[PDB]
DNA sequence: ATCTTCCCTATTTAAATTGCT
DNA sequence: AGCAATTTAAATAGGGAAGAT
């Protein structure tokens, strides 16, 4: 199932997003990670970008919706 | 380890040539030689094919371990004239499922079973050439081959011998090759020094079939060294039967596809992840394993 | 950061620790972090080691494995490996199962010839024992630890069937705990899921015999999920129980003569495979699968 | 063509490839731009970018072939 | 200046809700009423639409309408059965080519060649349903669809009165969305009023007519002034005439498909944008406006 | 800051800077950087014009042209014309063409009325130069010049055909460009690409001659697309024929100044629209194509 | 060797505001 | 309303560098 990640963080907490979101998705390019993941595995990925810590404004485009809104993010 | 992605629907399969992966950061990237590092999904990832030119470090086997990819390495002994070897390290420290081998060995050992089963190997590759359909290269409905796979039907059935199997088995990829050589509109005669576009892509897409056929494998724990075809030119395991239920069936056509419309090397690996993953040949080459082991 | 561990007779386990395993010159080396490249021998050396901090390229995989000297990775120490290829009889010309693989699968296959090598396994208790005293806990030939010793080599021999021969291995284990607790001035109660310094330090040491007894079942090829004495659904028994001859011998005291002089994790890592080096253990534990098997 | 132009640029050249490239596509996230283009707009917009200065880092994927890598951009 | 991209190969196509449409650095951007904003195209979009609560500026004008970009404001219908007022801005600025109302209105005085452009551009939509299929809803032209293409188009060529154009266009409109509402099995009625998803999502669609078809009378001259059906029910213009051929055609399969399968407003919204880029919506009504006019 | 402009019966046109147009109880306001909020007349405008720097909601145009009040975005001065609707009949319970286009296109279509309708409109080039009299240009009343008008009105109540109606044109306006630099004592051939100061600003305030022009055929509804002595391939070409009427008469004397006082674009500008408001040109304009057409 | 945790250093972005059109 | 400078924190690459295995 295709999922994007784009993540619109700081970049102290920027680095510990991509030592996660990299584990489950393809760098398409800055801050931006676009690949194939299953349900799942978007489960355990919002998971463990909530445990992060504090700032982690995070989108996830499920075809043209939405389907994480982690931190107060502009969308 | 928390819940973790199983290894039936991991979808990033990597070949990746000429760049150190390595551990940056936590994360495993390849550093190739031009100095930019490359970000691999080692948590939705199957396989890591590294082909000529790369090296991989301890830490960067080590999450790739408990992640379960399967690292092989690639070219020097995999000139895969007789399909000889290719090193494929499985990740050994996961205690994988033990009720797969008890079953599996038990078909390995009595002959008569594994030769019913080898049927079903053989028997498997006209299912997934029946179900998983392409939409650019021939009809599975047309009148030639389902003339060659009931011929290989009416030999897989009656045959009792695996020199016979073997044979059957042969002619059935020779003459497949051949169909598409006929219906492309184009000489094949596989060679795997063969430098053609088809050939590559057939060779590429053989590794990839090898990739997730020894997942499927590893995510069962059932070893390779247990053949159910084993003989003259049958070499290397039964990665080389879960490897050719895909081969005649999936990237023949993709390679062919991806060679008559000119599409590159990057293109046929990134179709080759698309569509194995569209219809899921991981979990088919899973469960259907699974329906081999059974009794 | 170069060490030597034997195996059998000659053919001999490499670890390689923090290097850089490349072709130089022709032939494969190892560059240290000190500049100086090392020529590993061909010819006696079979079972070539990864440990931490290395990196192998794939003209050096290849070549190596071309040779008959086939990889594996592992953790800091040489005894903690987490991902290989299977052990075939040899890679490049042939790929079967091998011997000790064939034979191991006639003990499992039969339930008679399963229950006298499970008597076998646990009867090399004792063995272990005596072989490997230590200078911290108790001697092998005192009263009481030696009447432990009788009751299985008097109750093991003629034991019925294998649910019988579990009480027996409770027995040994929960009666050398109250041994080895007397000799510390403890009271143990065996819980793995506790938090003091005794029983954390055993299962420290239980995963590190664990990695060993799977590096000495892949030494020979011989799978991991086909345990003699665990049940059926047991995932990895066979670690376990060929970890069970070291586990209560030489983990045991040296967890709790480590816990005792209040030592730290890595302390306990190096003096274990220190122990673990001295005595070439693993190969005690090659021997005994040859024993097992070969008959 | 659906054509998605990722800036991978530094502020002070960002902010005026940005002013070129919002003519024609639609901004995605975190300076990628991604949208449909004609034919034409995509050479207009690449000549657009070119005498945008000295530090234009633009790739664009079409399909997923990369169409133009202005500047010395990553792969 | 180079050339500037076509109106008719123009691919964004906007509806913009409750914002502030200004310039900032350059570029035209609505300020929504969170504090942050969004960048709109202003070259690559043929019209921005203003509902509720937007406020353009003038810069914004300035370089919508120097760059090509047809606006207007959604509300100002208060009638009960009709879409009243639309108050559109068009790009005077830019001088737009002679030669095609200089024939079109050569044909708006002539009323012999006023009927015969009546019934041409009343076939605009019959063969528009036929070049525009679907993969989804009605079979394009299944029994019920083609009995009423045939009847309108025989009862448009039997027709020499401008009355009963409109008569004869009312029951075209009135079947089909009784046929859809039979295909998408619900009770459908036209009503600017009712919350109905269908309603709402062809009240949005129609919008997306009256633009795409307000521009390709841009590009090609022709005011709105200009009618081609006038009558009693129809007072809007050329462009309700030339709306509705891609509106009955284009825009009700899409309205009651996105009524159907949960589709939002910016899902419909995008639904709009693929289709009409696709089928070169716009590139019809220019190239086929045309041949009503010079031919 | 607030601006009025005449038109046929009042003082009906009001063009708005700097003020964000919104709507106060029950009635369109504006909301200026002063802070004051002001009134529009609502019998004392139908037309409403929007200058540099403002902004309008959608509850302020929807109401304001409910009323009878049109919008329509400017620059700065509120002749140069971006975006607008065209002026039909009563917007809210019809649409149709206006009765002042109607009398244009019947001129339009016949080729006798069109060559009357070209001789009227430029006989009305020399009441224009005789009306907007220039106390910094020329005495336009003297022998040098009443030869040039005379010149005009024997050619144009002489001429049959328009291929010699422009070439009297030409030499018309040649003689008038050779006058005005033989006043000014420079040297002077019109080209409209040359860097000498006078033909900078004679095509800078061409520029805004054809915006008065834009701005007066919008208001009496005709499409800048018919023109009377230019071509029919000539793009916008009405707009430079109502054109042709001031931009001899008030442009090129202005145009003149600005280049021998050095006053630049801007200085130019404030000029321009200074001498636009005063004498009326806009009104001037829309009853020279009202007597075009209504005779 | 490899990786990582740090931190000190420039230094690269960003937002507040003046001054003008 | 919109465009620049123009400071102004301040956030942000980044390059050795010390510990671990």
């Amino acid at each position: 199932m295709f999922i994007r990640i784009k993540c619109f963080s700081k970049q102290p907490i920027a680095k510990k997003v991509s030592r996660e979101v990299s584990a489950y998705l393809e760098y398409t390019g800055n801050n931006t990670w676009e690949g194939h993941i299953s349900g799942q595995g978007v489960s355990n990925l919002q998971t463990k970008l909530i445990n992060v810590g504090k700032g982690v404004k995070v989108v996830c485009n499920y075809q043209d919706k939405v389907l994480f809104a982690i931190g107060n993010v502009a969308m | 380890m928390q819940k973790q992605i199983l290894t039936s629907q991991k979808r990033n399969m990597y070949i990746l040539s000429r760049c150190k992966v390595l551990v940056k950061n936590g994360q495993v990237c390849h550093l190739h030689e031009d100095g930019n590092v490359y970000t691999v999904p080692y948590a939705n990832t199957v396989f890591i094919g590294l082909a000529e030119g790369t090296s991989i470090t301890n830490e960067a086997m080590s999450m790739l371990a408990a992640n379960g990819v399967i690292v092989f390495w690639t070219k020097g002994g995999g000139y895969d004239m007789f399909a000889a070897d290719i090193i494929c390290h499985l990740p050994q420290a996961d205690y994988r499922p033990t009720k797969y081998m008890q079953n599996w060995v038990r078909l390995w050992l009595d002959e008569e079973k594994k030769l019913s089963a080898a049927k079903e190997i053989l028997k498997m590759r006209v299912d997934s050439l029946s179900t998983h359909v392409h939409d650019f290269g021939v009809d599975v409905e047309n009148k030639r081959v389902s003339s060659i796979v009931n011929k290989f039907d009416k030999g897989v059935t009656q045959a009792t011998s695996f020199e016979s199997l073997l044979g059957h088995e042969g002619t059935f990829v020779k003459s497949l090759y051949k169909e598409y050589a006929l219906e492309y509109e184009i000489e094949f005669k596989r060679d795997h020094k063969s430098a053609d576009n088809y050939n590559k892509f057939l060779t590429l897409g053989n590794y990839y079939a090898y990739g997730i056929a020894r997942s499927s494998l590893w995510a069962l724990g059932i070893d390779n060294s247990f053949p159910l075809l084993h003989g003259s030119t049958r070499r290397g395991g039964l990665v080389f039967d879960v490897a050719d239920i895909i081969k005649t069936s999936i990237i023949l056509p993709l390679a062919f596809h991806a060679a008559d419309q000119g599409m590159s090397n990057t293109e046929f690996k990134r179709s080759c992840v698309a569509y194995f993953d569209k219809n899921d040949i991981l979990a088919y080459l899973i469960n259907n394993i699974k329906r081999l082991c059974m009794e």
